[PDB]
RNA sequence: UAUUCCUCAAUGACCGAUAGCGUACAAGUACCGUGAGGGAAAGGUGAAAAGAACCCUAUGACGGGAGUGCAAUAGAGAACCUGAGAUCCGAUGCGAACAAUCAGUCGAAGGAGUAGUCAAGCGCACUCACUCUAACGGCGUACCUUUUGCAUGAUGGGUCAGC
């Protein structure tokens, strides 16, 4: 949900890894996980801006 | 070395190294090796400190350390560096007199 | 001696007249002890029999410090050396000497500061 | 996955530090039945029930 | 800043004088260092060496 | 004449860690404040610590001539008891060791000094200052005394 | 699952009983070794 | 001349509770195995039970008093002489949430606790006094084994006690 990752197959032997992220790095070089690696966590309830939003109608009596 | 002597020497060690003989013996032996080495290294460090204090004292009057110490040698003044640094710290007018004497003895180049 | 005042006040010679480990201190008592007693009129020397125990020398000082040196199975010259080291001591605690120049007035002309003018 | 090392008393004390209990800030005692209780707990009705 | 010009110098002590440096925009730089000397640092994100 | 009075409860059939979790809360508290705090703490060990504190206050008042209304808890610590060892059976024919633990609890009380009473009075006046852990243990809660009122004409 | 021990009293007495041991020379040696060790249960 | 299923008497630079028989204690027992067979663990209150009447608080005394006793942490119910260590919970002093690394070592600001000595006036300065802590600086990649060579990302060890 958070990053549109593809997940795993629903059949063909797949074992308890249907919605997981898969590999999180390379082996020993670098021997660590890089910053910004897309992982589970809190989603939404964050400030965002929508640009170029078109004003259709002004209602000055009701301030709408 | 006995187990009790090792526990005496491990007093103040952090963790299980003050307490358990397998862990304490290694750390105490390493501490004793450091003590042997640092009896040698202390003399180097203290001579470096005396030379730094003499160099600070003589450069206030415009004389580098090497010219100062060679001018003292040339005049058969046999004060050593420890006493010279104590003079530079605690008797600055006597040290200034020695700096003037050494500058007359050996100004150096420049 | 601290500023001319002798610090060791009493020398206790503890010995056994039976035990084999007190042979050297008994020979020290017969041979070297009167000479040390003569050369130290300021020192009180008492001798105590302690049967069945190993011998020692005990030094009681002005600062109320007591130092015991066991002298079991020693030759008489080693006992005399230990007694001399007790006499020559100030009775201080055996810890590392932190400095070799004790002074309360480190400076005659004033310590260097940034305010010193030449 | 197993622990690679024994955990020291220092690290265990650090871990269990925030899990210490804290005192309750407000305590109510009923003057009639003597029950000690938190706010919004019912013990007694009044008289002439 | 290290108080190594003071005869009372101790390495374990911070006793240096206060240094006020004026006219920093007029410091002298020789050679081609204005265009050739770079300051480089890594932000901790891979591929993000800034210069 | 006696300054410290203790009570010891041996062979408590609980974990020493779980008993100490409750015993560490009442350290430095006055006895009545700690007894009130234990009645609202939802733990199995709360009743046990309550019993030991109650016994200690009774011992101080009855055997040693101390005033029960001026007692503070100086110490509350846990020691191990006789642990009972059982086999814990796992799958695939493997086994571990299971322990049914025991513990002892010791609570030591003493009378509050007059300086400490002056500090307790100074802590109850109104200000916004941060309290240290010891000062918080001296004034742990606000006690509110309420009377049941039938037909308090509202809702 | 089905396990190796399926008890039957008459089969126990016919294989390891007192007279089953007494019927062979090896069984009599078992009884003699058995009494020599001092076991309370001579035969099964 | 051989041997000891046995008896009686005696001896030991033999062992002393992980030792000595497998068994100092109801052991070829408990327990394990279909069976042949394998096979433990576990000694000590006190001189004498005088083994704690009675009181207080808990559901309940093993607690706190009282009393017994030379001594009560000498207060136990197959176990209480002594009572170490690892290990667990507290008390006091100092350090400790802007600074990284075999955790020490050599220096060391400061903080805290505490003694004594005596010529002269009953203070005060002396004992680098002593003890604990250690901001900060310099230096410092465990041990064993095996190797040409190991901080090695080679081996071995969770720790302690006994062997
Ligand atoms: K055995
Ligand atoms: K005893
Ligand atoms: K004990
Ligand atoms: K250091
Ligand atoms: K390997
Ligand atoms: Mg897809
Ligand atoms: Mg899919
Ligand atoms: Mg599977
Ligand atoms: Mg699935
Ligand atoms: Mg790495
Ligand atoms: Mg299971
Ligand atoms: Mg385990
Ligand atoms: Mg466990
Ligand atoms: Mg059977
Ligand atoms: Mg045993
Ligand atoms: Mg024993
Ligand atoms: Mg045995
Ligand atoms: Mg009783
Ligand atoms: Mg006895
Ligand atoms: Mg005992
Ligand atoms: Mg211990
Ligand atoms: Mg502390
Ligand atoms: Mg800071
Ligand atoms: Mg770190
Ligand atoms: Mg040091
Ligand atoms: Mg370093
Ligand atoms: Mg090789
Ligand atoms: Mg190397
Ligand atoms: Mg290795
Ligand atoms: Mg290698
Ligand atoms: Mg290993
Ligand atoms: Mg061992
Ligand atoms: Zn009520």
């Amino acid at each position: 949900k958070r990053w549109k990752f593809k997940g795993g197959p629903a059949s063909h032997g797949c074992s308890k890894a249907h919605r997981k992220g898969g590999s999180t790095g390379q082996r020993d070089d670098p021997g660590k996980v890089f910053k910004g690696r897309k992982m589970p966590g809190h989603m939404g309830a964050a400030q965002r801006t929508v640009k170029n939003v078109w004003v259709y109608k002004i209602d000055p009596a009701r301030n709408l | 070395m006995n187990k009790k002597e090792i526990f005496k020497l491990a007093k103040g060690f952090r963790g299980r190294a003050k307490n358990c003989i397998r862990i304490a013996r290694e750390r105490v032996e390493k501490a004793l090796q450091y003590s042997y080495r640092d009896r040698r290294n202390k003399k180097r460090e203290m001579r470096g400190l005396w030379i730094e204090r003499i160099n600070a004292g003589s450069r206030q009057h415009g004389v580098n350390y090497g010219n100062f110490i060679h001018g003292l040698m040339k005049e058969n003044i046999q004060l050593n560096r420890k006493v010279l640094s104590e003079l530079s710290m605690h008797e600055p007018y006597s040290f200034k007199a020695l700096v003037d004497v050494s500058r007359n003895s050996f100004p150096g180049n420049k | 001696a601290l500023r001319g005042v002798w610090q060791l006040q009493k020398l206790v010679v503890s010995y056994c007249n039976w035990g084999g480990s007190s042979r050297g201190i008994r020979a020290f008592m017969e041979s070297e002890l009167p000479a040390l007693i003569e050369k130290n009129p300021q020192l009180e020397v008492v001798t105590e029999l302690s049967r069945g125990q190993h011998p020692y020398l005990k030094g009681i000082y002005r600062n109320r410090n007591e130092r015991v040196v066991c002298v079991k199975n020693m030759d008489p010259d080693q006992v005399l050396l230990n007694a001399t080291r007790l006499r020559n001591s100030l009775g201080r605690k055996v810890v590392k000497l932190r400095t070799r120049h004790v002074t309360k007035h480190p400076s005659v002309q004033g310590t260097w500061t940034t305010a010193v003018k030449f | 996955a197993v622990p690679k090392k024994k955990v020291s008393k220092h690290k265990r004390g650090i871990r269990n530090g925030p899990k210490a209990l804290k005192p309750v800030p407000v305590i109510i005692r009923c003057r009639s039945c003597g029950r000690v209780k938190l706010p919004h707990f019912f013990c007694c009705s009044g008289e002439r029930g | 800043l290290q108080a190594k010009d003071k005869p009372t110098y101790c390495p374990n002590r911070d006793d240096g004088d206060i240094c006020i440096v004026l006219n920093a925009k007029d410091i002298g730089i020789t050679g081609r260092k204005l265009t050739d000397k770079f300051y480089r640092w890594h932000t901790g994100y891979v591929g993000h060496l800034k210069e | 004449k006696r300054k410290k009075v203790q009570a010891v409860l041996k062979a408590i059939k609980q974990s020493p860690k779980k008993v100490n979790l409750v015993a560490a809360l009442v350290r430095g508290m006055r006895v009545e404040d700690a007894l009130m705090q234990l009645q609202v703490t939802v733990k199995r060990a709360s009743h046990t610590v309550y019993r030991v504190i109650h016994a200690a206050r009774a011992n101080a008042s009855h055997n040693h001539g101390l005033d029960p209304d001026r007692l503070i808890i100086a110490e509350a610590f846990v020691g191990k008891g006789l642990f009972k060892k059982r086999i814990s059976i796992h799958g695939k024919g493997k086994c571990g060791l299971m322990i049914r633990p025991e513990c002892r609890l010791t609570v030591i009380v003493r009378e509050t000094t007059p300086e400490e009473e002056a500090e307790i009075a100074r802590l109850k006046v109104h200000n916004f200052k941060k309290l240290t852990k010891r000062e918080r243990r001296l004034n742990p809660h606000k006690l509110i005394e309420t009377t049941p009122i039938w037909n308090r004409r509202g809702t | 699952p089905k396990r190796t021990f399926q008890p039957s009293t008459i089969r126990r007495k016919r294989n390891h009983g007192f007279f089953a041991r007494k019927a062979t020379k090896g069984g009599r040696r078992v009884i003699a070794r058995r009494i020599a060790k001092g076991r309370h249960r001579v035969t099964a």
